[PDB]
Formats: structure tokens, C-alpha cells, sequence
């Protein structure tokens, strides 16, 4: 089907069968295990068309990260797929998955060395500003895991990945270290206590942006 | 018809035979030579210059295709055509069939490289002449159209893939050729890596298969005995 | 001027392509690094205002560790445990973790990652030796040009 | 994964909680709107088909050609026909 | 010149020659031969 | 006397064999240790004559700290910091890049060279196992002989 037309290939994996509930053949074949299938070219082509959404393939981590950072003064400039224009570029460009991973790994990045600065700077007598910051921003993330549980396909298959199980010893240090400072604010053994815990916090922080 | 150019109507007939197979194939659906030639940015005598009527209808001529593979080679790349031999008054002279053959025989070769006719290709590689650069620059136009930005697109993927095993193909005939040459004598072999081509502005074979990155003619005992 | 001799210059040009799993190894190692770092520093010297020494502290004994020098006796000396076994009798209890945390740091990174770039490092040489030689054949008439 | 989650990142990421769930109050509770979607003709799932179909047909003849084209098959074939010649030799011999 | 143009159709035929010595095409050329005598006895055996 | 064994003997002229690429080594990181032992030397004692203690501080620190013995104490020393975190609080700005360059040197000769070494060994070890042993029992009769 790649060798005759490649189009036709990839409008038939995208194709929605009704024999298993209205979804694609790509799906069917992680459904079903098949590494050979999900490795092939032609697969990982769809995949990879899916991943940049409505982009064009030779856009760099650099170019997406770019126009991220500057959004009024890099995608106009730029060929891909005036409040006609400038929206619909901006609702194909902030749609695509690539985008969403790019934020997703920004923002783990910007925890990681907030709350690395968190745990090396000293506990003050009251909670901080930081604190409360890193305590929206963990709850949040703790609703996050709980929208991906509900809508996912079963709790074994969520729990079966390891960077779930990351997330959840994440919330939970956090937590724990939280309510152990929160508890006696002014106490320093208290505040000691806290950083203990919030030292296995950031170990499993920076170990769960490997993902 | 006829052109007020002197040069476009000073062209044979077998020229205007090779843009009849170039207009055949570039009006079939999502083929790669007519929008090459779009992207090119030439104009009817292939000059990078940017009337409408000529510019369409003979599109597809030799000479505009020539300068479009001479882009495509390197910077250096001039093929000097001389189509006052095809006249009768020439007859006479003794080596004549050849230099008309080899001449028909390269430009002919250049088509059948663009089309990705491999079997075709190294046929018209054998009738004419200058075997090892010619297989060289097969190479280097195989190559280049491979990641060229006109060969982009999901139908043309095969293609690609076609192109690259080609240009492999051809630099293992430019190898195997060197090879016999070097085995039945080396000195006449050095001769010929060292003699300069008028084709790339008076520069070795070497030099030429350095510009085409061939790793596998360079890392040949041959070369590198010449090299050393 | 190595790349004219037939051991030392594709050795050069193994060096570079080797360059890369070397890049890789920095990227993993580097998450260990700055975890520990951060962990250990924080461990080590607890209730001080941020500045340039608790940065240094971060980035100076980790990536020391991993060569063999464990800075111990250092470390110990720094915790302010004044017991003859060294982590013990301390003035803080989380302190004593330091070793612990060290623990499982060098055997990330001594155990599992040095041996990794090693593997990396067998397979990518019996993978790019004879493009190194061909390289070094076209670097030969680039040399003599 | 990141085709379901929500674009804005971890900090902000409560807005869209808050708005997806404002969304599912009115859809169980108000009621007041829908859900649109995009259903596929059936022309162009003849098409896929149809195209599908054509290529198992040409992998199937592909795969039998290169399996014939093999090396053990062919000195299999070249066998069996040898066995046959031989048969055709015992009817002229016969004939004879 | 006359030397490349020689020594070209020389590794031509030395190639030709390699490729109907290996294995693979010498088993296909036996094969195609031995339809080629079915094709003979079939006339054979038909004026018998 | 080793050399009429079967297990000591092949092992010998697969050492010998070694050599080469140990010499490789030597000459790839004689390149590093020199470079890195002038700049070092230079940056902890600057405004000083040249003399010969110049040059054997140039050789002797940079080729053992490749072995694993960091002198960290030893040059902290010095370089005349006197900060509780070692490469702070110098009388000089310019000798607080020394942890760096040995950063640099250490990742060069430990990481790349010992593992791209430990790559030609394997490599080595596999080519000429054979021939080892064929030289081997040529030399068993140059023994008998
Ligand atoms: C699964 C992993 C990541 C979590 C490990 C649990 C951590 C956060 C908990 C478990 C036991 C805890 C320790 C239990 C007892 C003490 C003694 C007290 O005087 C100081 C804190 C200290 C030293 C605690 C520090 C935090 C601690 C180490
Ligand atoms: C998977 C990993 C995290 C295993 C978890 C083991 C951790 C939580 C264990 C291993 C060694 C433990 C420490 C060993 C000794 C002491 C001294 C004691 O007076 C207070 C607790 C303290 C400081 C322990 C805290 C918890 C500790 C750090
Ligand atoms: C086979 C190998 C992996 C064995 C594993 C060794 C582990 C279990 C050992 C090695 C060094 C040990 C640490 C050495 C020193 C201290 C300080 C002391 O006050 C509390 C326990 C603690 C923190 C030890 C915990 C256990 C420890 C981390
Ligand atoms: C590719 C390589 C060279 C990267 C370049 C990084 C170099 C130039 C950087 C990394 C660490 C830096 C040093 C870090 C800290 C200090 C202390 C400061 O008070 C003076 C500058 C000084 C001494 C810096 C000089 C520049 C430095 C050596
Ligand atoms: C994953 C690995 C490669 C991380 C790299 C570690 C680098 C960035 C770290 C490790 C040791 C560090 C040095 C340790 C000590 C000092 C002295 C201080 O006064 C200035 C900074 C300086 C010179 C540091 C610069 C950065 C440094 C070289
Ligand atoms: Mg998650
Ligand atoms: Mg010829």
C-alpha cells in the first residue's frame, strides 16, 4: 500500500472501522501488540504526520521552541498547511502535539529548577510566596493525573507505565514535605524535616524529566 | 515552429525528438520534471534570469535542461555543445561517427539519469564515451535530486529510494572501470585520473569525484596509489 | 598533522564519531548530577540563603565522584558528625542520608553509566571503523590538495 | 497521549481543568448545546477498499513470485521437471 | 580515450561473465533449459 | 618461560600486539596532558620564572590524575583559597578555571580515551586471537629449537 501510494496508505490507517468501536487501524495494531506493524515506515509516517499536526515535517526543535517563545514575530513567517489568518494559524499551530510537548517539557523544566532553588534556599518562618506557587502548581498536576486515570483505557494500564508511577511519588513527596513544613512553620527541626523529604522530591523531579 | 533565436533554431532534429520525451513525460500527473523545471527559476536558454509563449511551449528544451543538471552538479559544470557537425560538409572526416554518437548518446544519458531509467541509462553510458566521469556525474545528479526540494512529496518517496540505488550503482561502475584500468596498466590509469576535462573548466578526475563525494572511488587502490 | 599516519588518523576521526556517545552519555549523566547535587547540597547544609557557593556546591563533588575521588572524609568533616564511625552522632538526623543518596548516585553513574558508554563505545567502533578508514582515504587527498 | 491532554502548560493547566469541567457540568446538567463530528462517505471508504484489496491481491502475487525466485525452490522445480524429463524418456524409449 | 573506451568494455564483459558464473543464475539458466527440453520432448513425443 | 604454557603464552604476543594501541593512547593523550598541564601550571602559579620544578609540575599532577587520584586537596592548597567551599575566595580570579580544565581534561582522557582504548583492545583481541596462537606454535618450536 506505501509502495503504490502513500497517500491512500495513510487515509487507510487513519480510516475508522466500525468492528472495534470506531477507531483506526494504527490503534488496532498497539491493541494488538504488534511491534512489527507499529516499526514499520509507513506507520511511523502517519504517526510522525500526526505528531507535527497541521506543521510541515522539516521544522526543528529550535524553529517550534522559536516560535513558542516569539509567536507574533516567527509564524507569520513561516509555511505550513487578517483575524482569518493569523487565528486559524494559531489554532493549528497551538493544536498540534509536537506544541503541547514542548510546553509539557518547558514547564516540567521550569519545576525542576524552581523547585531545586526551593529546597537549596533556606525555609523562612511563614510559607513563601514559592511555596504557594509550587503548591497550585503540584495540585494541578495531581488533577492532571487524575483527568488522564478517568480517560485513559483502565487503571492497570495507567499504572502499568512508569512515568505514572513517577507522577504519583512526585505529588506525594511534595505533599507529604508540604503539610510536614505547613505543621510548625517556625519550628526548624520542622523545616529540616521538610528539606529531608523534598531531597527525595527533586531526586525523582529531574529522574522524571528523562520522559 | 520557428523562433527568431538563432540559437534555439540552430538545434537538430533528434534535440527536438529528446524535448518530445521530456513533454510526454512532464504532462503525466505529479511527475517530478515539470515541477524541477518550475523550481529551477531559468529562463528558455536555461540562463538563472527570470516572451510567456515561448517560455511554455518549449519549456522542455535540451539546452535549458543542461544548464538545470549543471546547477545540479557543481559550480564548475559546462558541457560545450557543437551541433554544426550534424551538417553534411562534414562527412568527409574520419572519426566524425563517433564524436555524433558519443555527443546523441550523453544527452540521451542525461534524460534517461532525470527519468531514474537505469537499464536505459547504462546502455547510452556504453555507446558513448568518458565512462568513469560520466558515471560520476550520474552520481552526483542521482544524489543531489534525492535531496533536492523538488523531489519532496508523498508520491515520489519509491522514487527517492530508486534514485539512491542507482547513484550507488553508478559509482560502482565508475569504481569497476578504474579498476580495470589500473589492472591492465597503472601508469595509463594515472594518465587518465590526472588528464583534465574540459567539461568541469580544466580539472582532474579526482577532483571531479571529490566534488561528487564518491568515498568509494576515492578509497579505491588506484586513486589513492595516484594520490600517494 | 596525526592524519597523515595509518594508526593515529582513524583513531582521530573514531574520536569524533565517538564525540557523540560521549554527548549522550553528559545528557543522562547530567540528570543524575543536578538530582544528587541539589539533594546532597540541600542535605549537607541546611537553613543557608542561596548564592554562588550553594551552585558550586551543586555542580563541584558530584561530577568529581563519578572519577573515584569520594570526598568522604570531606563530606564528613562538612555534616559536623563527630562520631569515629562517620556518619554517626550527628547534629541533624537527615544529614546522615548523605551517604546513602552518594550510594545510589555512584552506582548510577559508575555501575551502570560508564558501563553503558563503554558498550556504546565497542559497538559504534565495530559499526563506523571502515567509513573511519574510507574517511581518512578522501581526508588523504584533501591533506594533499 | 499529547493529542488528548490540554495545550496550556502545568501552572495555567487549571484553567483548562476548570473549563473542560464547565463544559461537562452543561453537557450532563444545562444541555444546551452539542457535539459536532465529521463521518466519512462511503465512496471513499469503497475507494480504500477497493485499494486495499488491489494491493493484498499484488503483495500475495509479489510474495508467491519471490518465493518462486528462491534458490531451494528452484532447485526443487528443477528437480520435479527432471523427474517428469525422465518419465517423458520412458514413454519415447517405449514408443522406440 | 581509446584506453577508458577498451578497458570499459573489458570490465563490462568480465562483469556479464561474473554474474552467469554465480550460483543463483546459473540454477535459473539450468532451470529455463530444462522447460527449454520439455519443450523438446513435447515435439519428440508428438512425431513418435 | 611463561610461553610454553597454553594459557600464558598466546596471552604474551597478544600483549606485545597490545602495545601498539597503548602507544596510540599515549601519543592521543600526550596531546591533552601537555595542553592541560602548561594551562594548569600557569593558572596556579603565575608571575614565576621558568625553572625545572615548572616543568615536572606540568607532567606530574595531569598524568595521575587519569588513574583516579584527584589532587583537589593538593591544589586547592595551591591556589590559596580560603573558603570552607574549596575554589571560592581566592586572591587571584583567573585560578578559580583550574576545577574547570581538569573537568574538561578528566572528561577527555577518562571518558573518551580509557573507553575508546578498552574499544581497540576488544577489537584487537578478536583480530589477531588466532594468529596469536599460530605464533604461538611457531615459537614453540623456537623454544624446542
Ligand atoms: C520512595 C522514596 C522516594 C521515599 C522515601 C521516604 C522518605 C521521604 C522518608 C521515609 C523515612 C523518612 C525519615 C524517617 C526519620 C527521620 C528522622 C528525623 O529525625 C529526621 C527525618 C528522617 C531522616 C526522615 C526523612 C524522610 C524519610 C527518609
Ligand atoms: C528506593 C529507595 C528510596 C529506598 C529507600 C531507603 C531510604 C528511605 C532509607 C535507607 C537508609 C535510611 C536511613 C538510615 C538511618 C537513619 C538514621 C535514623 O536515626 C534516622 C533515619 C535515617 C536517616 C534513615 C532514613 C531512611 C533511609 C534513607
Ligand atoms: C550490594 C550493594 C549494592 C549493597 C548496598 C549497600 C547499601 C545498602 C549501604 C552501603 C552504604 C550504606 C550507608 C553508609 C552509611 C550510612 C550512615 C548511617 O548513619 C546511616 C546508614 C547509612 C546511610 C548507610 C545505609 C546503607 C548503605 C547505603
Ligand atoms: C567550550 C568551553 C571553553 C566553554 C567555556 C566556558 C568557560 C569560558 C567558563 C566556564 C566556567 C567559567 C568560570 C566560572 C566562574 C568564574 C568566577 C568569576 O568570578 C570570574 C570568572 C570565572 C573564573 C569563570 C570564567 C569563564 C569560565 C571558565
Ligand atoms: C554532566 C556533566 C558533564 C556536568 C558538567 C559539570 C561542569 C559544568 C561543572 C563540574 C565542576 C564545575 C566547576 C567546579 C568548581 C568551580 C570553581 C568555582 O569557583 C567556579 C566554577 C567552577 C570552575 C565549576 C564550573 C562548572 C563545572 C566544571
Ligand atoms: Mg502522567
Ligand atoms: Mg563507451
Amino acid at each position: 500500500c506505501h509502495g503504490s501510494d502513500s497517500h491512500m496508505a495513510s487515509e487507510m490507517l487513519h480510516s475508522k472501522n466500525d468492528m472495534f468501536n470506531k477507531k483506526n487501524a494504527i490503534n488496532i495494531a498497539y491493541d494488538a501488540k504488534s511491534l512489527a506493524f507499529l516499526s514499520h515506515p509507513a506507520t511511523q509516517s502517519v504517526i510522525n504526520a500526526d505528531w507535527y499536526g497541521h506543521l510541515k515535517s522539516v521544522t526543528s526543535f529550535w524553529a517550534v521552541l522559536f516560535a513558542f517563545f516569539f509567536p507574533f514575530f516567527v509564524l507569520p513567517f513561516i509555511n505550513f498547511s487578517g483575524a482569518h489568518r493569523l487565528r486559524r494559524k494559531f489554532a493549528k499551530f497551538y493544536s498540534a502535539p509536537y506544541t503541547r510537548f514542548i510546553s509539557d517539557l518547558l514547564s516540567h523544566f521550569v519545576l525542576c529548577v524552581v523547585t531545586s532553588y526551593f529546597v537549596l534556599d533556606k525555609l523562612e518562618d511563614t510559607i513563601s510566596a514559592i511555596e504557594w506557587i509550587l503548591l497550585v502548581w503540584f495540585v494541578a498536576l495531581l488533577l492532571e493525573e487524575l483527568r488522564q486515570m478517568i480517560f485513559c483505557d483502565g487503571i492497570a494500564e495507567y499504572i502499568s507505565d512508569t512515568w505514572n508511577r513517577l507522577d504519583l511519588i512526585m505529588i506525594t513527596l511534595f505533599f507529604v514535605g508540604f503539610f510536614t513544613h505547613a505543621s510548625d512553620p517556625s519550628n526548624q527541626d520542622s523545616k529540616v524535616v521538610s528539606k529531608g523529604i523534598h531531597a527525595f522530591l527533586v531526586v525523582v523531579l529531574w529522574l522524571r524529566f528523562m520522559r | 515552429a520557428k523562433t527568431n533565436i538563432t540559437a534555439l533554431d540552430e538545434l537538430p532534429s533528434f534535440a527536438l525528438a529528446i524535448e518530445e520525451l521530456y513533454k510526454r513525460e512532464a504532462k503525466k500527473p505529479h511527475s517530478h520534471v515539470q515541477r524541477l523545471v518550475s523550481l529551477s527559476n531559468t529562463d528558455v536558454l536555461g540562463r538563472h534570469y527570470r516572451g510567456r509563449d515561448l517560455a511554455n511551449t518549449r519549456a522542455y528544451n535540451v539546452l535549458r535542461m543542461d544548464q538545470i543538471f549543471a546547477r545540479l552538479v557543481s559550480k564548475d559544470f559546462s558541457v560545450n555543445r557543437d551541433f554544426t557537425i550534424y551538417d553534411s560538409k562534414y562527412d568527409k572526416v574520419p572519426g566524425i561517427q563517433f564524436r555524433r554518437t558519443a555527443q546523441a548518446s550523453h544527452m540521451l544519458f542525461l534524460w534517461a539519469i532525470c527519468l531514474d531509467r537505469f537499464r536505459m541509462a547504462r546502455h547510452f553510458w556504453l555507446i558513448g564515451d568518458q565512462s568513469i566521469i560520466n558515471a560520476l556525474v550520474a552520481s552526483r545528479i542521482l544524489e543531489r535530486l534525492s535531496t533536492h526540494r523538488a523531489l519532496q512529496g508523498p508520491h515520489l518517496a519509491e522514487e527517492r529510494a530508486k534514485m539512491q540505488h542507482n547513484a550507488k550503482k553508478f559509482e560502482e561502475l565508475a569504481v569497476g572501470v578504474l579498476g580495470e584500468c589500473h589492472g591492465s596498466d597503472s601508469h595509463m590509469a594515472s594518465e587518465m585520473l590526472h588528464s583534465k576535462n574540459d567539461m568541469f573548466n580544466k580539472k582532474n578526475a579526482i577532483n571531479i569525484a571529490y566534488d561528487a563525494k564518491s568515498l568509494a572511488f576515492l578509497s579505491h587502490p588506484a586513486t589513492q596509489s595516484v594520490i600517494n | 598533522y596525526y592524519a597523515l599516519s595509518k594508526n593515529l588518523g582513524p583513531k582521530l576521526i573514531m574520536m569524533m564519531e565517538m564525540m557523540k556517545d560521549v554527548s549522550t552519555f553528559v545528557f543522562l549523566l547530567l540528570i543524575f548530577l543536578i538530582g544528587y547535587g541539589v539533594a546532597a547540597q540541600s542535605l549537607l547544609s541546611p537553613d543557608e540563603d542561596f548564592s554562588s557557593r550553594t551552585f558550586i556546591g551543586v555542580l563541584f563533588r558530584p561530577y568529581f565522584q563519578i572519577y573515584g575521588e569520594l570526598f568522604l572524609d570531606d563530606l564528613n568533616s562538612e555534616a559536623n558528625c563527630l562520631g569515629d564511625t562517620p556518619f554517626t552522632e550527628c547534629s541533624r538526623e537527615t544529614v546522615r542520608m548523605v551517604p546513602f543518596f552518594l550510594a545510589v548516585y555512584i552506582l548510577g553513574s559508575n555501575v551502570l553509566l560508564v558501563n553503558l558508554l563503554i558498550a556504546m563505545f565497542n559497538d559504534t567502533y565495530m559499526k563506523v571503523q571502515e567509513a573511519a578508514e574510507d574517511l581518512w582515504r578522501k581526508q588523504n587527498y584533501e591533506l594533499c590538495a | 497521549e499529547y493529542k488528548d491532554r490540554p495545550f496550556l502548560p502545568a501552572p495555567f493547566i487549571l484553567l483548562a481543568h476548570v473549563h473542560m469541567l464547565f463544559m461537562r457540568l452543561l453537557r450532563l446538567c444545562g444541555v444546551h448545546t452539542q457535539e459536532h463530528e465529521k463521518i466519512q462517505d462511503d465512496e471513499t471508504k469503497r475507494k480504500i477498499t477497493t485499494f486495499e484489496e488491489l494491493n493484498t491481491d499484488k503483495f500475495l502475487r509479489r510474495w508467491e513470485r519471490e518465493r518462486q525466485e528462491m534458490l531451494e525452490a528452484r532447485v526443487k522445480m528443477t528437480n520435479d521437471n527432471v523427474v517428469q524429463a525422465m518419465g517423458m524418456m520412458d514413454q519415447l524409449l517405449e514408443h522406440m
